[PDB]
């Protein structure tokens, strides 16, 4: 599972990366879709955290 | 209170009551009635004012702590011990280690500078009892403007306010030191000396022998 | 030589003569700087006030 | 865009970051990004050298750069200097990318969407390069962080599973400084020694107790220092040969950064405490040491009476002694004598190195450490062809300690370049007189002649 | 070697470490892209 | 019953019907309860960490029996006779229902503000010693049974330069 | 020899000090713009 | 098959294109470049 759980981790921190450096210029932008990039936070601390258990677990 | 700089001090902590008057009273035990606690000889007269009554406190604690550094220097450094004792070497000069001397000395000079204060915190209560008004530390005659002693106080209103300044920093200064030097002599059963003078020097262990050179 | 040696001092005569010149230093220059506390000039790298 | 120009600024786009000198949230924003870049760099490579790692060849052999670090640190580490496991290093390395990905976000916000100026929203934050109390507050409590690192130094190392010292009983391991040696005189002997051989100013620490009692008395130095510059104002004598700006503060840091840099590259290259010969690799004059000693010993076994082969001039081929007296190795290692390595004190005695240990007293681990050191000496090429200039490409080595010198000494002279320029600069702008002369009040004509 | 669970994840960390200095050239890019103002 | 006792962390940690009933009901009794708990707990943290240093030179049965030889930590109990705890607690029974000394009297003035904010830290101070008593008890208990089970083997894990 | 160092040790004293009271001596100040 | 090689050119790869192509969406959106 923690090869695939960090996988996903990778993936959603590169939609992040591709994503917030685009909004916070664009002006405007941010404040609109604030709530969605803070959604998108909890959920990669939440894979984060979630990883750090498997591995723990796991040894 | 710029002591505590982001704080707020009591909701009626002084700015001239006293002159350590910074605003450092983060509890701020001073808003608490500080009266007659547990009956402390009660008058409900003039009764000074509960804030002066602490700080005839420090000031009576930081008095006893700063002559208590020189008591703990001098038996060591400034007159190295001097008992010269007609005899009996141990309770006299030898334990220069003045927890050790305390543990010596016999209960004779015990009870002689025990008295001595006795009689101080008697004629001080005597003073302020009747002394109410302005409390001002009991202070009666002890080397007041008056000079109860030789050299009868001779100095200026102005003079006098920073002398004020002066005893009260330095009792509070010394009610910090008098506990360094106590926790280190426990904490190291030596003397002030001892650790002062080894760190001050070079350890014997390295000494590049000497210049034996050609 | 590879002595360590705080300094290079090996003789107290050497470190209590290095010190006059030191101090003859300071006292010509205190002869200008004497009783300076205040005149904050508040710029950049002024000091114009003497 | 008002601040973004060539125009409204002044400043070519080639020097386009002098245009954050007076703005405080870009700056701000700036500075977040880049610690937030050394953060990501350290965790990368962490993560690569793990990657890389091979158990069978000592980290030396591996280019290996930061694994060296942590396993001084005492992570993962077994005795005599070999590599148990490599997890905490990637842990380490995780970690520091994350709180990486967290500084580089923060440095973007402050850098694109804060405010251009703190002073005006954050009365706290905001700064004026004018005002002299507001810079000490600053200075006062970044002192105090890096005094509370120090201590978290000395704490790890006193007691959170220690550090590992070469000079331990037994061979190195990792153990704990429960002694530390706080003898104000023996610590200072150090930054009051002379820099020149047999001195070795701050690069001549020798065991772990002084390196724990000068960290303690840094850390308290510096929390003492912090404490004192937030709550005072410069003093009189300092206010008036300081140029109050920016630029002059950035001058003087790269100054103090320049010399720090030169102080590293020569601490790693002459330094065995704090960079184990098991983890870096010999020193310099470590692998002539051992070279004189595995000869020394290969001869002696044929039979030949050391300390009584007089050398091709006469002066003796094995042992020698030193101008001070003292009985060393021969040969052009006599530069070297000044060496002190955990498998040569065994033999060495108050006169020097002893002969009775020597003739009888050897023991094979020495052998093999010489034969491994003067194997691999910091000796290579940019190519990394290793051993000397003339010989074939063959084995495929250049020592840590040859890179890290290399590399640090470029960067802090670079350093006292940037120091010298932006001093002059500073204080020409200052002066008002770095755009150009004047061509109606130039001070050449207003003098006399000459 | 990385632990078991990465391994399959080494080619990222393979290229990880360079990242940094194309952040420089970005600054670059960046600054060709808005014509050099 | 949202009240002080709330913060950062939760703002009414509750999850259960606990909170809500008894409003103002029992809301108040469980101030008065947790408020007790946490600071007798705090002053048991206190004590473990005190005799491990300090030691009083009293004979608790006098001609015997001297402080400086009772085992600190769960020991204690079992070294404590009975009716010598009894005693103890008697007079902490008779000071709960005296107030005997312990600042019988004075609390200072502490406008609302300021009041608040110290009742509020109070709470959270005694509820987190709660959770050291636990710990220490558990270590102690664990090592007593096989005599490093839990590793680190003197009784206070951290603060090493004590043990 | 002793007396070699000595003078020698007095010099580079003399001279650097000289030096650090030079620049301590409000040196920003001296400048063609007052 | 050297899927080490496979593997390792195309993570540069991506990596390589991916700050260009924020540099793409700033100057398409009209953004504050
Ligand atoms: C689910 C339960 C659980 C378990 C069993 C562990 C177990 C462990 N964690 Mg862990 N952790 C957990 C949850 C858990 N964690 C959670 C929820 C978080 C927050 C997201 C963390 C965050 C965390 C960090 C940040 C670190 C650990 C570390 C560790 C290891 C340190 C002990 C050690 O060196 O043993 C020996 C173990 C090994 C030799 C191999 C591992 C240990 C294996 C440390 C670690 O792995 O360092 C090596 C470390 O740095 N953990
Ligand atoms: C570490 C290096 C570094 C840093 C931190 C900065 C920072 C800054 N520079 Mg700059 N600069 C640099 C190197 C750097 N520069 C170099 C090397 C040059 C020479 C070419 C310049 C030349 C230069 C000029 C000429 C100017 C600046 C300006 C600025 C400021 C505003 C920039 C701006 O508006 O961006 C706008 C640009 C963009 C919006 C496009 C970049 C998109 C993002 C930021 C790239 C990074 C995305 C990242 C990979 C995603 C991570 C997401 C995270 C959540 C993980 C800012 C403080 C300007 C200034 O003075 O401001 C007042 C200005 O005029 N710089
Ligand atoms: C912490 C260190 C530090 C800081 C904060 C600054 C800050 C500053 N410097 Mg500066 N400087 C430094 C160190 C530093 N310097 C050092 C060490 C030197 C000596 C070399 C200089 C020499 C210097 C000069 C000569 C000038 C500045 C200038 C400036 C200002 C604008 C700079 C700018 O826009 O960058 C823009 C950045 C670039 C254009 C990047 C150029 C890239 C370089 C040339 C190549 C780097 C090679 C690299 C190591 C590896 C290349 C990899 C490649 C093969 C792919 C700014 C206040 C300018 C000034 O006066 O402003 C008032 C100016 O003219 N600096
Ligand atoms: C040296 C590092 C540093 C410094 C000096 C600051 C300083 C500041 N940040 Mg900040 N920040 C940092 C790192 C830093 N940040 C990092 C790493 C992140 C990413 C996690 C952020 C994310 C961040 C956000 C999201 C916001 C700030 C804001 C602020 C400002 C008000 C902060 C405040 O109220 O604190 C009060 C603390 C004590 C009095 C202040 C200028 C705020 C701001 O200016 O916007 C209004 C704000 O909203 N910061
Ligand atoms: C990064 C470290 C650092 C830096 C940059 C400074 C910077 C400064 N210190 Mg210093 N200081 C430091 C650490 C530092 N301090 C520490 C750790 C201590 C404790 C020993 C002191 C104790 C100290 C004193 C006692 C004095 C200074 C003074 C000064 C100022 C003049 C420096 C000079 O001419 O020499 C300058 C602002 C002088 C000054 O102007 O006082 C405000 C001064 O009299 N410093
Ligand atoms: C010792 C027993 C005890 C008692 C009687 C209470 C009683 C109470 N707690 Mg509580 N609490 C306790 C232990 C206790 N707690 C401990 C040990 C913790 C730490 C896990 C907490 C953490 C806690 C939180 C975080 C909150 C309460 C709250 C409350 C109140 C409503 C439920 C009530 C006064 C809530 C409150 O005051 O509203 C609230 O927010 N408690
Ligand atoms: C034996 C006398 C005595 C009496 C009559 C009470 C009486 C009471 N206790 Mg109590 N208590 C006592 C001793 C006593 N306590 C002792 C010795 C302790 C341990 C220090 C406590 C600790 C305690 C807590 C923690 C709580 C009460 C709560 C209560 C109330 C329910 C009630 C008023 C709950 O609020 N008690
Ligand atoms: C500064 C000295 C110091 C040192 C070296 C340690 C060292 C240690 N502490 Mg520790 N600790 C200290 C001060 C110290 N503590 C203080 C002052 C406190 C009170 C806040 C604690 C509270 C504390 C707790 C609560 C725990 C440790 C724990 C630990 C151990 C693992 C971390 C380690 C032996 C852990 C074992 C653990 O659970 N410590
Ligand atoms: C007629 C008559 O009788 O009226 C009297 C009135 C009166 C007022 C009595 C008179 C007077 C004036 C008097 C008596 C003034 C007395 C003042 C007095 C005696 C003031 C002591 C201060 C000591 C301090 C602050 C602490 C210092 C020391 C400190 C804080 C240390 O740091 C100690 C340190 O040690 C540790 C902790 C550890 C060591 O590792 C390091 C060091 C050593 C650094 C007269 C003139 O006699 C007349
Ligand atoms: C302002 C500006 C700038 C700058 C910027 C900056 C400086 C930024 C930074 C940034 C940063 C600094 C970022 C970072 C990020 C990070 C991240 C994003 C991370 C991630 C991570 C991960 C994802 C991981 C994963 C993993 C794991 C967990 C395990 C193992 C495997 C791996 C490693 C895969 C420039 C110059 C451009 C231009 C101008 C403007
Ligand atoms: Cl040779």
């Amino acid at each position: 599972m923690i090869t695939a759980l960090t996988a996903l981790f990778v993936l959603v921190s590169l939609a992040l990366v591709v994503t917030v450096p685009v909004a916070l210029a664009t002006p405007g932008e941010w404040e609109t879709s604030k709530d969605q990039f803070n959604k998108i936070f909890q959920l990669w601390v939440g894979l984060v955290v979630a990883i750090a258990t498997a591995d723990g677990i796991s040894t | 209170s710029p002591r505590a700089l982001p704080f707020g001090s009591a909701p009626a902590t002084l700015d001239g009551s006293l002159v350590g008057d910074v605003g450092f009273d983060p509890i701020g035990f001073s808003t608490a009635p500080f009266a007659s606690f547990n009956n402390p000889l009660y008058k409900e007269g003039d009764f000074m004012s509960d804030l002066e009554w602490l700080r005839e406190a420090e000031l009576t604690h930081g008095r006893i702590a700063q002559l208590a550094v020189l008591g703990f220097i001098w038996p060591a450094l400034f007159g190295t011990f001097p008992g010269n004792e007609n005899f009996g070497g141990a309770d006299a000069f030898s334990y220069v280690n003045p927890l050790e001397a305390i543990t010596h000395v016999p209960d004779l000079a015990i009870y002689q500078i025990v008295g001595g204060m006795a009689w101080v915190e008697y004629q001080r209560v005597i003073r302020i009892k009747e002394q109410g008004k302005n409390r001002v530390s009991g202070d009666i005659g002890l080397g007041y403007p008056g000079g109860w002693n030789p050299f009868n106080l001779n100095y200026s209103p102005e003079e006098y306010a920073e002398k004020q300044l002066q005893e009260i920093k330095h009792c509070r200064l010394a009610m910090i030191g008098a506990f360094g030097l106590f926790f280190q002599a426990l904490n190291s059963g030596t003397d002030i000396v001892s650790q002062l003078s080894p760190a001050f020097a070079a350890p014997d262990y390295a000494a590049k022998a000497g210049y034996f050179l050609p | 030589a590879r002595f360590a040696n705080g300094k290079p001092q090996s003789i107290e005569a050497k470190y209590i003569m290095r010190s006059p010149a030191e101090w003859d230093r300071f006292m010509r220059f205190m002869d200008r700087y004497a009783e300076a506390n205040g005149l904050g000039f508040s710029s950049x790298x002024x000091x114009x006030x003497x | 865009i008002a601040g973004r120009d060539i125009e409204s600024t002044g400043f070519a786009w080639w020097s386009g970051n002098a245009r954050l000198i007076n703005v405080s949230g870009k700056l701000l924003g700036a500075h977040v990004a880049h610690a937030g870049l050394m953060v990501f760099w350290a965790g990368a490579m962490v993560l690569f050298e793990v990657s890389h790692f091979v158990p069978e060849k000592p980290t030396y052999e591996q280019g290996f750069i930061l694994i060296q670090h942590l396993a001084t640190l005492g992570y993962g580490i077994g005795p005599g200097g070999e590599i148990t496991s490599t997890v905490p290093y990637f842990a380490v390395g995780v970690i520091h990318l994350i709180s990486s990905a967290i500084l580089g976000f923060g440095g973007i916000y402050h850098s694109l969407l804060g405010p251009d100026t703190l002073e005006e929203s954050f009365p706290f934050f905001g700064y004026d390069w004018r005002d002299k109390n507001k810079m000490t507050t600053i200075l006062g409590i970044h002192l105090c962080l890096l005094g509370l690192g120090s201590f978290l130094l000395v704490i790890k190392a006193m007691y959170l599973g220690g550090v590992y010292d070469t000079w331990a009983p037994g061979g190195g391991d990792v153990r704990y400084i429960t002694t530390p040696t706080l003898n104000p005189i023996v610590i200072f002997g150090y930054v009051f020694r002379s820099p020149f051989g047999g001195d070795g100013w701050v690069v001549s620490v020798n065991n772990m107790e002084d390196v724990i009692g000068g960290h303690i008395w840094v850390g308290i130095l510096c929390i003492v220092g912090g404490i004192w510059h937030i709550f005072t104002k410069p003093f009189a004598w300092a206010r008036r040969a300081f140029v109050w700006s920016g630029e002059a503060y950035l001058s003087y840091s790269l100054a103090a950064i320049s010399l720090m840099g030169f102080t590293a590259a020569l601490y790693s290259w002459y330094n065995n405490t704090a960079y184990p010969s098991e983890l870096y690799g010999p020193t310099g004059p470590e692998a002539s040491q051992a070279q004189a000693f595995t000869f020394l010993v290969r001869d002696q076994r044929l039979g030949a009476n050391v300390s009584s082969a007089q050398g091709p001039t006469g002066l003796g081929k094995y042992l020698m002694r030193s101008p001070s007296g003292e009985i060393i190795f021969g040969g052009e290692t006599m530069r070297f004598w000044d060496l002190r390595a955990p498998w040569v004190e065994p033999l060495r005695g108050p006169n020097g190195l002893d002969i009775n240990k020597i003739k009888n007293d050897i023991q094979p681990w020495q052998e093999r450490r010489a034969a491994e050191y003067m194997t691999h000496a910091p000796l290579g090429s940019l190519n990394s062809v290793g051993g000397v200039a003339t010989e074939i490409n063959s084995v495929n080595y250049v020592s840590p300690r040859s890179w890290l010198c290399c590399s640090h000494f470029f960067l802090a002279f670079f350093f006292l370049v940037g120091h010298w320029w932006h001093a002059g600069r500073a204080r020409a702008a200052a002066a008002g007189f770095e755009k150009g002369i004047d061509r109606d009040f130039e001070p050449v004509l207003s003098m006399t002649p000459l | 070697k990385l632990p078991e669970a990465y391994a399959f994840l080494n080619p990222i960390v393979d290229v990880m470490p360079v990242i940094p200095v194309l952040f420089f050239l970005l600054a670059f890019v960046w600054q060709a892209a808005v014509s050099f103002r | 019953e949202n009240e002080i006792g709330a913060l950062a962390p939760t703002g009414f940690f509750d999850p259960a019907k606990l909170s809500d009933g008894i409003s103002q009901e029992k809301f108040d009794q469980y101030r008065l309860a947790e408020l007790k708990h946490g600071r007798a707990a705090m002053l048991a943290v206190l004590g473990y960490v005190a005799p491990e240093t300090y030691r009083f030179g009293y004979d608790l049965i006098p001609g015997e029996l001297s402080t400086r030889d009772i085992p600190n930590g769960v020991a204690a109990l079992n070294a404590i006779p009975f009716g010598g705890w009894v005693q103890m607690i008697a007079f902490v029974g008779t000071v709960e229902a005296y107030g005997w000394f312990t600042s019988p009297t004075g609390v200072l003035d502490l406008p609302a503000d300021i009041l608040a904010k110290r009742q509020t830290s109070e709470l959270q101070h005694g509820r987190l010693a709660m959770l050291a008593f636990l710990e220490l008890i558990r270590h102690d208990s664990q090592n007593l049974a096989q005599p490093g089970f839990d590793g680190y083997d003197n009784l206070i894990t951290g603060l090493p330069f004590l043990y | 020899m002793l007396t070699l160092k000595i003078l020698v040790y007095t010099t580079v004293i003399f001279f650097v000090s000289l030096f650090i009271f030079g620049f301590l001596s409000s040196d920003p100040s001296r400048n063609p713009n007052r | 098959d050297t899927r080490l090689l496979v593997i390792a050119a195309p993570v540069l790869v991506a990596a390589s294109w991916a700050l260009f192509n924020i540099g793409r969406l700033a100057i398409q959106q009209i953004q504050r470049l």
